[PDB]
């Protein structure tokens, strides 16, 4: 995991800046979903049939 | 001294041939077996 820089003084030092400014630690990030899911039902069936 | 050989002893050959073809520019070569 390494850079080969080939250059004259200037540019060198310019380089180094930059990739100093870009060799930086990333934070991390927890993440946490909450699914919430509810239900209810109700029937009522009455009937008479007459039949011969 | 106009010719070297190197031997490696972590790396691989045929690696650094790609990244010291750049800085050379001049002849690199690898062999592999050794």
């Amino acid at each position: 995991n390494s850079l080969v820089l080939t250059a004259p003084q200037d540019i060198m030092n310019a380089m180094l800046e930059v990739i100093g400014q870009l060799d930086i630690r990333r934070a991390q990030v927890l993440i946490e979903a909450l699914i919430v899911e509810m239900a209810e039902g109700d029937g009522i069936n009455l009937g008479v049939q007459w039949g011969s | 001294g106009n010719n070297r050989v190197v031997y490696l002893k972590y790396a691989k050959a045929e690696d650094l041939v790609e990244v010291l073809k750049g800085v050379s520019e001049v002849m690199i070569a690898a062999h592999a077996d050794t």
